[PDB]
């Protein structure tokens, strides 16, 4: 029941054609008369974060199935977490299973993506599940329009086939000369997955703390950007410049590429200045936020909520850089 | 070893500092003289002398016949090692002698530098008067035009003495006040002052510079007032301030010349700051002016484990200076 | 004589044709021989108050009447406190109305306008007095140039009128559908009253505290800003953007109004950009402070001047943030 074979085969078929109703008739079945307040007991909260999911599930304040889904939209990844918290805190696998089944097909289908992948990585009831490669259980999220279009014209077909991947933009472009780098399909598996890895939401009550997290943050990146530097010398192509809030974004990008619902991703022009972004921040915020931590830096101290110092002038103020970054 | 000798010593150091010394004495010194063969000739038994021979012996020391700037953090580092020899030194000849060895393996700009300090800043420079720095490197206060009828007079092996005229043209409004900042000695007063209360001065040197943060203060405070005095006198508006933000409004052209590097180069009129490769972002500059605002409107500096060093006292002035310069 | 009737009508006599020597012979008779030193008894500070501001009568250090006065200079303000402090010092009614009296013949207009108002507002004296509407005590501040010049012509030939007064711009300009609002004669003193009431330069040795008064600063003009946008809401605009001092002010403005003294209010043109004002303050002065404001909101403390924290996570820090803005 919980053998490894069952429960990989329960995430297979969870995460199987994931813009649709289940096909799976145990599946259909659970998730039409599981209850996940009907036995309190198989949670280690005895059901406070199932009671959360629910009231919001009843009250129809979660966001709607076929709709686009981002990580760094708060309301979005409030919601995808609480499923989070209510596969993490089951006890066995059939509270797991059974709530995923559940959610599945109440929730929006990329916070429910999401939710499951952490919830497998961070719960001791994934152990040994291999989860299965995003680009095929979302692959608009990692290939172009032109292609997926190639795909939708094979199903409306009703044909097979296997469509060739180019690059975007035109060898005009001269950014084009590195794009298998950022555009590897495995480069942005390794991306995604060292942030469910090491997410940024974790809070140790959760279970356990992530060790060294703020460091390996800082370095993972300085690792990306390190390497895509060496592809641009390999292309005869300088390295890249740093951005700045009071300084135009040169490079501009047209991603060529589709949400499954929510439109094409946008483009960005060429040589153009940050404009304040309703509802996120104006520019001014961020260089005043880069200005709070640059002065913990040259101060060789954090500011507390209080006022005290936190000395950073130590092995772990790298650390806690990466914390407060 | 007395005063007539050492002042000859020096006339004789600094005699055609381009070349190779013509004073067989000298030479004599500088080939068979062993900074390291007697450390009892110094105060710190000759850890300062063997600093500076370990980096000559690495091929590491800036080379003769090239351009010198105190503020390039290297060469000024180098400039102060053979300071801190001759500073160490007990007794004249052992400062003679290194001088003597030295000059002939140390750039010319460094070596200039090092013995002015190094004669200011010793006991054993007492009574010697330096010669004055525009005779000993005139081409840092002549301009091109009449070093190239000295180096004319110097290709014909003809006597002649040259009139200067001031920088720029008569459509110039700057041109009516370059009698200030061009006067050869009011650029020595300038270069004597930071000799006498260097910026890198540190009291293990061997004494203390009183008051010197707010001498700073206040010599170019008076620099400022003088040269506005001057212009008030020649129907000119007094010097706006600068601002990072806002642009340079006067240009310059020193039509002045290094000895080895080229010609100075020149600024054109209305230009805004630049961020400087190697030095600094115009952004840092407005952050550093931000937080040394931020100490005087506090009423303290911020020391560097964060607590409060009171400035609201006659001697914040100075540590102020201190901070500033 | 310290009845309601008396108190009020010498009010009135005292604020009436301000511009001019007083027409009642019996303030003329005080103006003349009062002498604001010559009872110390007369005042709660045995009159220290009444000697500051007579040496600086004697010295001839006032504004001279028939000039502009604002509140918001430093040195004018001063003078008309000077006043105020006489006043507020009075025991009995009569040290009131005398010293009113005679410094209505020796000090600016304006200053005294706003000295006498105060000293009503703030004074047990004044309890029952119902102060003049200040439109119809200095007219021209609450009047356009037009209407003025037809009252001027009105005199010029001794024939009375009634005006009308038709609010400015023209219908081109869509900021005049909403002129009812700020142009209103009693919002404006509305808005003046209430800065009389709860005055910056309040301190509590004048006699009592000002309960909750840099909260309720925050909220009277919180309201001001929120009713104005519900007329733009009412007539078809946008809401106001926020003031930036990197940013341009898009909305100009003509007052069309005019100084009884000191000339025609200026224009201010569409779309301009903060300038630095002499004498008053740099652009970047405005950003440094509110910077500052903010880091203490952020912080959840503000900085005393010897660096302690002052805790605003609690109901009062409203109040203190207004204190400091
Ligand atoms: C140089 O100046 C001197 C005096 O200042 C004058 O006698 C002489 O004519 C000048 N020489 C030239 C070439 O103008
Ligand atoms: C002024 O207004 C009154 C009433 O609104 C009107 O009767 C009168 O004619 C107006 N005068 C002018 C000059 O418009
Ligand atoms: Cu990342
Ligand atoms: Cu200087
Ligand atoms: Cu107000
Ligand atoms: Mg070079
Ligand atoms: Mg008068
Ligand atoms: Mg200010």
């Amino acid at each position: 029941a919980s053998s490894t074979a069952h429960k990989q085969q329960d995430i297979n078929h969870l995460l199987d054609k994931i813009y649709e109703d289940t096909k799976y008739p145990d599946l259909q079945e659970i998730a039409k008369n599981f209850n996940p307040l009907g036995d309190t007991s198989m949670y280690n909260d005895q059901g406070a974060a199932a009671e959360v999911l629910m009231k919001e599930l009843n009250d129809h304040r979660l966001l709607e199935q076929h709709h686009w889904y981002s990580l760094f939209n708060a309301r979005q990844r409030e919601e995808a977490l609480m499923l989070f918290a209510v596969l993490n805190q089951c006890k066995v696998w059939h509270c797991f299973r059974n709530n995923a089944a559940y959610f599945r097909e109440q929730m929006n289908e990329g916070e429910f993506v999401y939710a499951l992948y952490v919830g497998v990585i961070h719960s001791k009831l994934g152990d040994g599940i291999v989860l299965p490669p995003l680009y095929e259980i979302t692959p608009h999220m990692f290939t172009n329009s032109e292609v997926i279009d190639k795909a939708y014209s094979a199903k409306m077909t009703q044909k097979a086939g296997t469509f060739n991947v180019s690059f975007t933009g035109t060898k005009k472009n001269k950014e084009q000369r590195v794009a298998y780098f950022g555009e590897d399909i495995g480069m942005n598996i390794h991306h995604v997955t060292w942030h469910m890895d090491f997410p940024f939401w974790w809070q140790d009550s959760y279970g356990n703390h992530l060790d060294r997290k703020g460091e390996l943050f800082f370095w993972v990146h300085h690792q990306l950007t390190a390497r895509f530097d060496f592809e641009r010398l390999s292309n005869w192509l300088d390295p890249v410049d740093e951005l700045h809030w009071d300084r135009i974004i040169r490079e501009g990008f047209a991603p060529l590429t589709s949400y499954k619902y929510g439109g094409e991703f946008p483009v960005r022009p060429d040589n153009k200045h940050f404009e304040d972004v309703d509802g996120v921040a104006h520019v001014h915020d961020m260089e005043i936020t880069e200005n709070r931590i640059y002065e913990a830096i040259d101060h060789g101290y954090i500011t507390a909520t209080d006022g005290h110092t936190i000395d950073i002038r130590q092995p772990k103020g790298i650390e806690l850089l990466g914390d407060i970054i | 070893s007395s005063t007539a000798h050492k002042q000859q010593n020096i006339n004789h150091l600094l005699d055609k500092i381009y070349e190779d010394t013509k004073y067989p004495d000298l030479q004599e010194i500088a080939k068979n003289f062993n900074p390291l063969g007697d450390t009892s000739m110094y105060n710190d038994q000759g850890a300062a002398a063997e600093v500076l021979m370990k980096e000559l012996n690495d091929h590491r020391l800036l080379e003769q016949h090239h351009w010198y700037s105190l503020f390039n953090a290297r060469q000024r580092e180098e400039a102060l090692m053979l300071f801190a020899v001759l500073n160490q030194c007990k007794v004249w000849h052992c400062f003679r002698n290194n001088a003597a060895y030295f000059r002939e393996q140390m750039n010319e700009g460094e070596f200039v530098y090092a013995l002015y300090v190094g004669v200011i800043h010793s006991k054993l420079g007492d009574g010697i008067v330096l010669p004055p720095l525009y005779e000993i490197t005139p081409h840092m206060f002549t301009n091109s035009e009449v070093i190239d009828k000295a180096y004319s007079a110097k290709m014909t092996q003809k006597a002649g003495t040259f009139n200067v005229s001031f920088t720029g043209t008569k459509k110039n409004k700057e041109q009516r006040v370059a009698y200030f900042g061009e006067d050869i000695g009011m650029n020595i007063h300038h270069v004597t002052w930071h000799m006498d209360f260097p910026f890198w001065w540190q009291d293990s040197y061997g004494n203390h510079l009183d008051r010197k943060g707010e001498l700073f203060f206040w010599v170019h405070h008076q620099l400022t007032a003088r040269f506005d005095f001057e212009r008030l006198s020649n129907w000119l508006d007094p010097v706006d301030e600068l601002h990072w933000d806002r642009i340079i409004r006067e240009g310059f052209a020193p039509l002045t010349s290094y000895k080895y590097g080229g010609e100075f180069p020149v600024r054109p009129d209305n230009i805004h700051f630049e961020d400087v490769d190697g030095v600094a972002h115009v952004h840092d500059m407005e952050i550093t002016e931000n937080r040394i605002y931020e100490a005087i409107d506090h009423g303290y500096i911020t020391a560097t484990d964060g607590h409060t060093i009171d400035i609201r006292q006659p001697k914040g002035i100075e540590l102020l200076g201190d901070i500033i310069e | 004589a310290s009845s309601t009737a008396h108190k009020q009508q010498d009010i009135n006599h005292l604020l009436d044709k301000i511009y001019e020597d007083t027409k009642y012979p019996d303030l003329q008779e005080i103006a003349k021989n009062f002498n604001p030193l010559g009872d110390t008894s007369m005042y709660n500070d045995q009159g220290a108050a009444a000697e500051v501001l007579m040496k600086e009568l004697n010295d001839h250090r006032l504004l001279e009447q028939h000039h502009w006065y604002s509140l918001f200079n430093a040195r004018q303000r001063e003078e008309a406190l000077m006043l105020f402090a006489v006043l507020n010092q009075c025991k009995v009614w009569y040290c009131f109305r005398n010293n009113a009296a005679y410094f209505r013949e020796q000090m600016n207009e304006g200053e005294f306008v706003y000295a006498l108002y105060v000293g009503v507002i703030h004074s047990k004296l004044g309890d029952g007095i119902v102060l003049p509407p200040l439109y119809e005590i200095t007219p021209h501040m609450f009047t356009n140039s037009e209407v003025i010049d037809k009252a001027y012509s009105a005199k010029m030939t001794q024939k009375a009128g009634t005006f009308n007064v038709s609010f400015t711009g023209t219908k081109k300009n869509k900021e005049q559908r909403v002129a009812y609002f700020g142009e209103d004669i009693g919002m404006n003193i509305h808005h003046v009253t209430w800065h009389m009431d709860f005055p910056f330069w309040w301190q509590d040795s004048y006699g009592n505290h000002l309960d909750r008064k840099g909260e309720l600063f925050f909220w009277v003009h919180h309201q001001l800003t929120a009713r104005f946008d519900f007329e733009r809401l009412s007539n078809w605009l946008d809401p106001v953007d926020e003031l930036h001092w990197d940013r341009i002010i898009r909305e100009g403005f003509a007052p069309l109004t005019s100084y009884k003294y000191g000339g025609e209010f200026p224009v201010r043109p569409d779309n301009i950009h903060f300038e630095d004002v002499d004498g008053v303050a740099h652009v970047h002065d405005m950003e440094i402070t509110e910077n500052r404001i903010y880091e203490a909101i952020d912080h959840g403390y503000i900085t005393a001047t010897d660096g302690h924290t002052i805790d605003i996570r609690q109901p009062k820090g409203i109040e203190l943030l207004g204190d400091i803005i």
